[PDB]
């Protein structure tokens, strides 16, 4: 799905990006 | 009247823009000046990492034209459904706009861009307004993301 798909490079980039 | 709405509307219409032409346009310009530059930094780099994946979505997308938006809008909105709001979501969603504008603009259908940055901002502006007034709005944005 979309908006899952979505949701887990959301969620991907939050944790490379946390610091 | 909606000087929230408003803001928004002219951050993301014109990233998507600019993203769409190749060109920034030259027609609360400092927080918003600050959050484009955030915009163009933190939004290119998601789609970079995420080309392959934000293609796949485009073609199960099938934008062809304004009335496609309608689609990309009710997939905005289940993205929110979990009752979950950060900035990773919306820079996420900002980002694959401005990666459909990019389509929008090879398939001729340029005119599509502004009616796809309405309902980007519909769905954060009008659906999260609560939330992006906590974090002081764009101003918490360009924080948020000060590298």
């Amino acid at each position: 799905q979309i908006a899952r798909k979505l949701q887990c490079i959301a969620d991907q980039f939050h944790r490379l990006h946390v610091q | 009247e909606d000087e929230l709405y408003r803001q928004s509307l002219e951050i993301i219409s014109r990233y998507l823009r600019e993203q769409a032409t190749g060109a920034k346009d030259t027609k609360s310009g400092a927080t918003s000046r600050k959050a484009l530059e955030t915009l163009r930094r933190v939004g290119d780099g998601v789609q970079r990492n995420h080309e392959t994946a934000f293609q796949g979505m485009l073609r199960k997308l099938d934008i062809k034209n304004e009335d496609d938006v309608k689609s990309l809008s009710r997939v905005m909105i289940h993205v929110f459904s979990d009752g979950v709001t950060n900035w990773g979501r919306i820079v996420t969603l900002i980002s694959f706009g401005a990666f459909v504008a990019k389509h929008l603009k090879t398939i001729n259908q340029e005119s599509c861009i502004e009616p796809l940055a309405e309902s980007i901002t519909d769905v954060l502006v009008r659906t999260k307004r609560d939330w992006l007034v906590k974090q002081r709005g764009w101003d918490g944005f360009v924080e948020f993301f000060h590298v």
